[PDB]
RNA sequence: CUCUAACUAUAAAAAUCUCUCUUCUC
């Protein structure tokens, strides 16, 4: 029956939605149904900060972030665990996961 | 009285190509003796060991017989030899076996001299085999041309 | 079963005058002396190696340590 | 100027073999190639850490000796069609050239990331592993 | 070359790896102590005690 | 020195000047020391004895095991491959005279010949197997200096075992020897050989 | 009745399967 009431999508009223390519294993998803990530972090990881900051000229450096857009097929998603399979009511919530920081 | 190797020092040199003999895998891999040299343990990794994985490692090493080698690092200072068998080239391999036939073969009327004349064998080879080595390249070309030019 | 041995004498049961000879020589100089010692110079088979042991300890050649059995500890005069 | 020759690092870190590559503050003259496939064996780990870590501690050495002391570091990922993420040794590599005396500076990203070229390798279906 | 490195733990980071009997531990060098890394040891730790390390860079990952 | 008038009378060696406490009343545990700091503190010279078995409650928690006197951990560890499991008198005896012998060889207060031959004898590199189903392998990490002095003695006692099989000399000599062979960088001693391998198949696997 | 911040990286191969299903009213 249906598993759910958006069919996955979230295209409900758009025709047909152009493909993006999954990020890991190159599968052709819908735009929509193309789980998004914004992996926001730093260009040198956050354990190796001090010996940067130590042997760096311009004082206090900007140390730039780098940013992309992460686009994974569903099964990927599962599998590289960006999502998890939930429990049926827990199907409802759509907030993020709970502020991961804070 | 089975020793002195063939070649010049008496540890073998870097980044060079030989053969050994497999006696044992323990834990890590074959700590063999030289059949190519004179008769020091030297060590090969299972990763240094299999260019394909393997179910059962024995089916690549039989134990008890000869197979190509190739010593990287030596340690100078008291004695290991860092070796491996995948670092060789697939044709070199023949390079290998045919050097060793070579030496192997002028070990043997080395220790048959040895053996009739009781003077040990390092002896014979050190007044006889490298000053051949030295002025021919190799002790086997030097019979060759013994045989027909004194 | 194979002969993989390959093992010889190895040692003497008897004590010649040459081996006498050699083991006099060496009663002094040796810090330790034990029957597994006096295997190791290649003159003695063991059984009289304990022979020659207490043969020694009569003009105080080498002093005892410990008179335990099945080892013993002996080191050269001083 | 405090007497710093800038060179330009350029590091680039794929999945597999990562690649520091010093190169002055042209671009045009290359200095010091050697790469993490040259500093390991195994194949396995062409992209490690300690592949990346090597491969820098020799630049940075070779940078020493022909002269070059303070280093513009560039990361580029593959990019353009594959994955363009960065890879998991560049980041050591860069620890490193850090930490062998070289004085940093301006780290940017210069990975070419394409306005939607060239359908990517694997089919639709893609990768069915 | 003998950069024997004596580096004190200081807090433990739990257990790692398949096998479970490897830790991750924060050891910082004895000398110049504001510098501080996460590695593996394999055996019983606990704080307090000082590791020696071959090398000094290798910082560590989650083991699989 | 000290003369105690006693009905028993106990020999003067024993009751004469041992306000000395000495391991078999022969060998001084003071002005004994540990070269390398980082083993400290696992080694307990600190507390000295008189006869080398002593037992206590050492393995019911975690690390009381570690504030054994490491000569009853050498005897302990000495008492395997024990189809003469137990028979741990034959162990002190064993252990009494390889300290004994080296006593005589090298004169050097055998004490400290154990220290230092169980600091050579231990790995700071080891491996562990990571390789899971597809590419087995081993990856390198350190070792725990509690686990470092254990693997020390194990293989040091272990060497000793093999130096004894079907040969001629004791196993107080081949102890003795393992431990000569172990206190200096000599490479001919089994525990330190086994020790270097370990280093280098860390080595060969960072 | 007042708040907008960082974070990691796994996919070796695993095919097959035969019985026999037997009751509810004070
Ligand atoms: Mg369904
Ligand atoms: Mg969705
Ligand atoms: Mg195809
Ligand atoms: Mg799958
Ligand atoms: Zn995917």
């Amino acid at each position: 029956p249906k598993k759910r009431a958006s069919n996955g999508r979230n295209k409900k009223g758009r025709g047909h939605v152009k493909p993006v390519r999954c990020v890991n294993c190159s599968r052709s998803v819908p735009k929509d149904k193309a789980i998004k990530r914004m992996a926001i972090r730093n260009i040198v990881e956050a354990a190796a900060i001090r010996d940067l900051s130590e042997a760096s000229v311009y004082a206090e450096y900007a140390l730039p972030k780098t940013y992309n857009k992460l686009h994974y097929c569903i099964s990927c998603a599962i599998h590289a665990r960006i999502v998890r399979v939930r429990s049926r009511t827990d199907r409802r919530i759509r907030a993020p996961p709970q502020r991961p920081r804070f | 009285t089975s020793h002195c190797r063939f070649y010049e020092n008496k540890y073998p040199e870097i980044d060079d190509i030989v053969m050994v003999n497999v006696q044992q895998i323990a834990e890590m891999g074959a700590y063999v003796k030289l059949l190519e040299y004179d008769n020091i343990e030297g060590m090969i990794l299972l990763s240094e060991l299999s260019r394909r994985r393997i179910r059962s490692i024995q089916k690549l090493i039989r134990v008890g017989k000869n197979d190509v080698a190739v010593v990287l690092r030596v340690d100078k200072e008291k004695g290991y030899i860092d070796l491996s068998k995948r670092r060789v080239s697939s044709e070199d391999i023949i390079k290998c076996e045919e050097k060793y036939q070579k030496s192997k073969t002028v070990h043997s009327i080395l220790r048959y001299c040895a053996e009739k004349f009781q003077i040990p064998l390092e002896e014979l080879y050190k007044t006889i085999a490298w000053p051949l080595s030295r002025k021919f390249g190799h002790a086997y070309e030097a019979f060759k041309l013994s045989i027909i030019d004194e | 079963s194979k002969k993989s041995h390959k093992d010889k004498a190895k040692h003497a049961v008897v004590l010649d005058q040459d081996k006498f000879d050699r083991i006099m020589k060496e009663a002094p100089t040796y810090r330790y002396v034990s029957v597994s010692v006096l295997v190791d110079r290649f003159k003695l088979g063991g059984s009289l190696a304990r022979v020659a042991l207490r043969h020694l300890e009569n003009e105080g050649i080498i002093k005892p340590v410990s008179k335990h059995s099945k080892q013993a500890i002996y080191t050269r005069a001083t | 100027d405090n007497s710093q020759v800038f060179g330009v690092a350029r590091i680039f870190a794929s999945f597999n073999d990562t690649f520091v590559h010093v190169t002055d503050l042209s671009g045009r003259e290359t200095i010091a190639r050697v790469t993490g496939g040259m500093k390991v064996k195994a194949d396995r780990d062409e992209s490690s850490p300690y592949a990346a870590m090597l491969a820098a501690q020799d630049v940075a050495a070779k940078c020493k000796e022909v002269g070059i002391t303070a280093v513009h570091i560039k990361i580029r990922a593959t990019g353009g069609t594959r994955s363009k993420t960065p890879g998991p040794g560049g980041q050591a590599a860069l620890r490193a050239l850090a930490r062998s005396g070289l004085r940093i500076g301006r780290i940017e990203d210069v990975t070419p990331v394409p306005s939607d070229s060239t359908r990517k390798k694997g089919g639709r279906r893609g990768r069915r592993l | 070359k003998t950069p024997v490195t004596l580096a004190k733990v200081i807090k433990v980071l739990g257990r790692t790896g398949s096998r479970g009997g490897v830790t991750q531990v924060r050891v910082e060098f004895l000398e110049d102590t504001t510098r501080t890394i996460v590695r593996n040891v394999k055996g019983p730790v606990r704080e307090g005690d000082i590791l020696v390390l071959m090398e000094s860079e290798r910082e560590a990952r989650r083991l699989r | 020195f000290v003369p105690v008038e006693l009905a028993t009378t106990i020999p003067v060696e024993i009751q004469q000047a041992q306000q000395e406490i000495k391991l078999f009343n022969k060998w001084s545990f003071e002005d004994v020391e540990v070269k390398d700091a980082s083993l400290v503190d696992y080694i307990q010279i600190s507390k000295p004895i008189y006869v080398a078995h002593t037992a206590g409650r050492y393995a019911n928690k975690r690390f009381r095991k570690a504030q054994c006197p490491i000569v009853e951990r050498l005897t302990n560890s000495l008492m395997m491959n024990g189809r003469n499991n137990g028979k741990k008198l034959k162990a002190v005896r064993i252990v009494k005279h390889t300290l004994e012998i080296i006593n005589v060889l090298t004169d050097q207060n055998p004490l400290q010949v154990v220290v230092d031959a169980i600091i050579n004898s231990g790995p700071r590199e080891d491996t562990t197997r990571v390789g899971g189903g597809g590419a087995a392998r081993r990856q390198a990490v350190d070792v725990s200096p509690l686990r470092r002095v254990n693997q020390s003695i194990a293989l040091l006692t272990i060497g000793a075992r093999e130096a004894a099989f079907r040969n001629i000399k004791t196993i107080a000599e081949t102890l003795a020897e393992e431990l000569i062979n172990a206190a200096k960088g000599s490479s001919t001693s089994y525990a330190i050989k086994k020790k270097d391998e370990l280093e280098r198949v860390a080595k060969s696997n960072r």
